[PDB]
DNA sequence: TTAGAGAATTGGAGAGTGTGTTTTTTTTTTTTTTT
DNA sequence: CACACACTCTCCAATTCTCTAA
């Protein structure tokens, strides 16, 4: 038998209080929630976000005038699933009639309403039928309590404290909690059925079946009164037209590396977003998901197979992300600060020296626009450098400021197919596709195998990576700007040896790079002293030794690229002339020098010069490409070439 | 129509009066087209002409457009119901098409077999139903609603036979009758239809004597130019019935119109327990590939009679590449090739493009690949797109020993433009030796011994060793290619 | 021969005995022949 | 383990039948 227990909650009084709250609450138009229900009746909104701050304010207001409440906020944070049904029932009771001419072109549910009502009425006079969830066209959610900063939050308001996946103990099941973590795997949207709309071949009667079990059994038996009394034994046919579906997405939230105790492994927690919250979560997110932590049961046969050990999921209710005024601000900064010399030092404030490398990194960050083909607007630079030089620090600084920027190493791109056996997903990405409209910081570029060599070669002159797993020949758009940080083999760079001999990169791949910098360290007497002072100051004060203008926000570069991308600075005819004689004399001096053959100016150097000039004008208003721009571009190109011949 | 409060009779009458007396001028004025002056192409009865074309060609499907329903006046509710109730609407449209065609045959006195027309099933293919809906924006209120989709097909399953008409046999009196199958349920007879036998439970299904239809599930993939740059493109499963089968091979890009439908899936095969996730597909009703002439003979004679034909063709081979006069000449001659003399003689031109690394060494390769009818562009060093040689693969799905042909074969008559010919492996270099010498590729692996006819044309382009080609040094010392392969 | 009182049999629901699942070959070592 | 399926064991009232009915 089932015993009985005494619990002081009194659901009926709570329901009366709930109805009073939905009727008699007006935030400091009429009532807020009545206005929301009016909008719902107009079919202009299908999300009743029941805030808990509002319920707390309602309780506080009625505390001074009768205390006509039973701590609802503390009564639904303990059991939220039942109160979702209570709120839905209270909304159906107080649902206002529409106050708008809503088109009813697709009124299948209304058609079923009136049809079944007429069929019942023609015999009711003898001359609930509809499930409560079937009629609802809204989804109800809970917004957790905000910060209290008062004695009310005396360790209470468990939905106020963002927990981690490890701290979600088993005794929180059924409560309305919130977790903080990084999404890792969000599934595709699937229509989860809430109530089926079986129709019988005879007897005319359709019987509905509410289901929340992840698995059900079709009725297929006309148990209707007419069918049973006539013993027709009719079978039932599903009608997806008259059924009710809710979009279902099954996310999965991990925990941040700062929440994991030492020696442990990050945990994970399944999230079941459904309703209007679908597609609000993506794998590259850090969120504070608020939901009801519920024990999904192993209903079926593995049920008896396992036992009391349940599996849990978080029925998400509210997702809070963490991650022309700006145009005026950046315009004013342009007027005040010299972008050319300021943004360069802003990229790597904690990295001393190598200013021209930073200037080239600005051009890569902006990049010219030459989408028209006959070509490409992606700037690629490689820093051959030297062991012990802060190439990796520069790469990380670029990654942390460049939108859609990723950092990766040669030895641990490409792509993998169908990683999980169960779901059997198709065409999982890699590292180059993630930085589609961004930059890939390929550290240890020399130590990167032939497969990735071919992959990056395809990406570099195709902007689209492809696979040939099972003859599908599918491709992934990866228009990523490439930033390489290869380092010389046999340790330190040898200036005497030829540059391509020092690093195991084929001349075919290196020659396609728009600009190349060889930036090696030399033991000096003053540069090292300033470097040591800088690093030690950073260690003391945890902040850079600020000695000049150091802008921080990257939105200025975003504004510049978005501004001049539509502008597309058109090159001048005199510019084209000066660059054709520039190529002529460059090739002439390349011959007369031939010392290292890693120079012969090539059509690709002209394309790189054009795109660098385009990027420079793209930074400075529109159509600024003139002699002034091309002189700086050619100066940068010549300096980069000379860098290969340093000392 | 159930659940709609819509009479089928009024819809049939609307579509009937829309069939004839309708002109393309209504469509021309619907979209506010300025060039509505045309008379023959606008004021003529477009659908009557289409029906006459079907009569004189004996076709079934109709490439009906959706906007033509908006152009006419009484078929606006019909268009909205088509978007909302595609199944019943399409069925009544097909019945109306058949009845209108037989009525036209009766009226115009164009003598024809009425039974032959009645037997043939006539279909309608409403395309351009609406805006190009996104795959990622398929919320579950679009169930049983007409949907337009764009994408590139990944693969296509073979023909899947689905039973349409059952066929039972009385195992005691050899009485056979056919039971129509509706919604995939077997309504087997309770007893023998013949009264002299009327034996219950004496019916056994004769599988091979039934009637089957064609179903071809197609795995559509979201087009790259519309997917968000972050996540990988999603996929949906098509369904193609009774026609349009093999009308879109893998790799094609199509604009598909169909009803977005969802069905339950059995959690356990033995039991009737159904998962509550309702896997979704779409029932295709029309596919459009978004992607020889006497006048042509006259054009051939005109271009052939030109004195400068040779130079003109040389220029047209690589219009965007300057100089390279003789290279284009050689490539042009390769495109034609010698006579295929038989009685083996190759009768083909093999061209290698050496020198220092050249962008044209690639640009002209893509140009000639686009020019040549057959053949395929392939990289010798990478061979990622095509393996460049025929080798046996286990296709994983069914784990079967499928033999997939390389790049050399499948390019008979065509030109197999190789790239990075210097960096290709030695194993495939031996295959190149075999194909250029023997003209066939022979395989002996996993119990399969066979010879594949290649008969291909080689147009390779190999970069040299070092920074650039050295003219003083011989070609062998610069290209890194065995002398027998170069000769 | 007709409208109506008597025997005689057996199919359609249900008591019950025994079934049938969930259930898995990834990833990681170790060997071996070619490369 | 237990819920659902397939099926042997088992059982009365509506359906058929032939002696006595009108
Ligand atoms: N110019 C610089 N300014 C500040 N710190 C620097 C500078 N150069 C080097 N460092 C320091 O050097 C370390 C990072 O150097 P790395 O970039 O790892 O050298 P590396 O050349 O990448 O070494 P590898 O692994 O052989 S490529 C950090 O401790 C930095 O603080
Ligand atoms: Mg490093
Ligand atoms: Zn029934
Ligand atoms: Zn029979």
């Amino acid at each position: 038998a089932l015993p009985s227990i005494q619990l002081p909650v009194d659901y009926n009084n709570l329901f009366n209080e709930i109805t009073d709250f939905l009727v008699t609450f007006k935030q400091d138009k009429g009532p807020k929630y009545m206005a929301m229900l009016q909008k719902v009746a107009n079919r202009e909104l299908n999300s009743v976000i029941i805030d808990l701050d509002d319920i707390l304010q309602y309780q506080n207001e009625k505390f001074l005038q009768g205390t006509q409440a039973d701590d609802l906020v503390s009564a639904i944070q303990q059991n939220a699933n039942h109160f979702t049904e209570l709120f839905c029932r209270a909304i159906d009771n107080n649902m206002p009639l529409p106050t708008k001419e809503i088109d009813y072109k697709d009124d299948v549910l209304d058609v079923i309403l009136n049809q079944r009502r007429l069929r019942n009425e023609r015999m009711l006079s003898d001359r609930e039928l509809f499930p409560p969830n079937l009629t609802r066209r809204y989804f109800l959610y809970f917004k957790p309590l905000s910060q209290n900063c008062a004695r009310r939050y005396r360790k209470k308001a468990i939905s106020s404290k963002p927990l981690s996946v490890r701290q979600i103990k088993g005794d929180f099941l059924g409560q309305l909690i919130t977790v903080r973590g990084i999404i890792t795997r969000v599934s595709d949207v699937k229509p989860a059925v809430e109530v089926i709309a079986y129709t019988c071949d005879q007897c005319g009667y359709e019987v509905f079946q509410e289901v929340n079990s992840r698995t059900f059994t079709p009725l297929s038996e006309c148990t209707s009164e007419e069918c049973s009394q006539n013993q027709t034994k009719g079978q039932l046919f599903m009608s997806t037209r008259a059924s009710k579906f809710s979009a279902f997405q099954e996310c999965k939230i991990q925990e941040l590396s700062q929440q994991v105790p030492v020696g442990h492994i990050p945990r994970s927690l399944n999230i079941h977003v459904n309703g209007t919250l679908v597609r609000s979560l993506s794998p590259g997110d850090i969120v504070d998901v608020t939901g009801i932590f519920l024990p999904a049961p192993y209903t079926g046969f593995k049920a008896l197979k396992a036992g009391l050990l349940t599996e849990t999921y978080l029925e998400a209710q509210f997702v809070r992300q963490h991650k022309s005024d700006v145009e005026e601000r950046v315009m004013e900064l342009i007027t005040s600060g010299d972008v050319y010399n300021r943004l360069a030092k802003s990229i790597a404030p904690e990295i001393y020296g190598n200013l021209d490398v930073k200037k080239a990194l600005l051009l890569l960050l902006v990049g010219g626009v030459d989408k028209r083909v006959g070509i490409r607007g992606d700037i690629n630079v490689c820093l051959m450098g030297d062991p012990g030089v802060a190439k990796s620090q520069l790469l990380k600084a670029i990654c942390k400021i460049s939108p859609r920027g990723v950092y990766t190493t040669g030895k641990g791109t490409a792509a993998v197919m169908k990683d999980p056996v169960t779901d059997e997903m198709i065409l999982e990405g890699g590292a180059l596709v993630l930085a589609d409209n961004g930059i890939c910081c390929i550290d240890e570029f020399d130590k990167m195998d032939e497969s990735d060599r071919t992959a990056i070669h395809e990406v570099m002159e195709q902007q689209t990576i492809s696979i040939s797993k099972a003859g599908i020949n599918t491709t992934l758009n990866a228009r990523t700007s490439i930033l390489a940080a290869a380092n010389p083999l046999y340790g330190r760079y040898n200036p005497r040896l030829s540059p391509l001999d020092n690093i195991n990169l084929p001349a075919a791949l290196l020659s396609r790079f728009d600009i190349l910098f060889l930036m090696l360290d030399i033991p000096s007497r003053d540069d090292d002293e300033k470097l040591a002072e800088h690093v030690t100051y950073v260690h003391m004060h945890n902040k850079q030794p600020d000695l000049d203008f150091t802008p921080v926000e990257p939105s200025k570069m975003r504004e510049y690229i978005a501004y001049a991308k539509t502008k597309r600075p058109v090159m001048s005819e005199a510019v084209n002339d000066y660059v054709v004689q520039a190529y002529i004399r460059l090739r002439q001096d390349s011959k007369r020098e031939m010392k290292f053959s890693f120079g012969q100016a090539t059509p690709r150097t002209l394309l790189g010069i054009i795109r660098l000039s385009q990027a420079l004008a793209k930074l400075r208003l529109a159509d600024m490409v003139d002699i002034d721009d091309v002189e700086e571009a050619l100066r940068l190109v010549r300096v980069s070439k000379e860098s290969l011949y340093q000392e | 129509i159930w659940g709609t409060n819509v009479s089928i009779q009024e819809c049939t009458t609307n579509f009937r009066n829309f069939l004839m007396s309708f002109k393309y001028k209504f469509r021309k004025i619907l979209d506010e087209r300025e060039e509505f002056i045309n008379n023959t192409t606008d004021e003529e009865l477009y659908y009557i002409k289409q029906l006459n074309e079907m009569r004189e060609l004996g076709t079934s499907n109709l490439n009906l457009d959706a906007r033509n329903l908006l152009a006419y006046k009484q078929t606006e509710d019909l268009y909205h119901q088509l978007l909302n109730y595609p199944q019943e609407v399409i069925s009544i449209m097909d019945q109306t098409i058949k009845d209108c065609m037989v009525s036209l045959i009766v009226d115009n006195n164009l003598d024809y077999d009425l039974d032959e027309i009645e037997t043939k099933f006539y279909k309608v293919r409403p395309y351009n139903v609406g805006s190009c809906k996104g795959m990622r924006e398929l919320n579950p209120n679009d169930i049983d609603k007409l949907i337009n989709l764009k994408g590139l097909v990944l693969r296509s399953t073979p023909v899947i036979p689905d039973m349409k008409v059952a066929f039972f046999k009385c195992n005691v009196c050899d009485h056979t009758m056919a039971v129509e199958i509706d919604r995939g349920v077997i309504q087997e007879p309770a007893r023998c239809e013949r009264i002299d036998c009327n034996e219950p439970n004496s019916m056994s299904l004769i599988h091979n004597r039934c009637s089957f239809a064609d179903k071809q599930v197609i795995k559509l993939q979201e087009t790259p130019d519309f997917v968000p740059d972050g996540q990988t493109p999603h996929s949906i499963s098509l369904c193609v019935y009774d026609e349009l089968v093999d009308s879109c091979r893998a790799g094609d890009r199509i604009e598909v119109t169909g009803t977005f439908r969802s069905i339950p899936i059995r959690a356990n095969s033995r039991q009737r327990v159904l998962k509550s996730l309702y896997k979704t597909y779409v029932d295709v009703v029309h596919v459009k590939k978004v992607s020889i002439t006497d006048q042509d003979l006259a054009k051939i004679r005109e271009v052939a009679a030109r004195e400068d034909l040779y130079s003109l063709l040389a220029r047209s081979i690589a219009p965007s590449i300057y100089e390279l006069e003789d290279v284009k000449k050689g490539i042009l001659l390769q495109l034609f090739g010698g006579t295929n003399k038989t009685f083996r003689y190759r009768g083909d031109i093999n061209i290698l493009l050496c020198g220092d690394p050249s962008t044209s060494k690639s640009q002209i390769l893509q140009y000639v690949h686009k020019i040549t009818p057959r053949g395929v562009y392939t990289s010798g060093k990478g061979s990622s797109a095509v393996g460049l040689t025929a080798y046996i693969t286990r296709d994983v799905d069914t784990k079967q020993l499928v033999l997939e042909s390389g790049a050399l074969v499948l390019s008979d008559g065509g030109v197999c433009c190789i790239d990075e010919f210097d960096k290709m492996s030695d194993s495939t270099r031996s295959v190149l030796h075999e194909v250029m010498e023997q003209q066939t590729i022979s395989i002996a692996k996993a119990g399969i011994i066979t010879t594949l006819n290649a008969r291909s044309s080689i147009l390779a382009s190999a970069n040299p060793i070092g920074s650039r080609y050295n003219p003083n040094l011989p070609v062998t010392e610069n290209i890194d290619l065995p002398p027998p392969l170069l000769s």
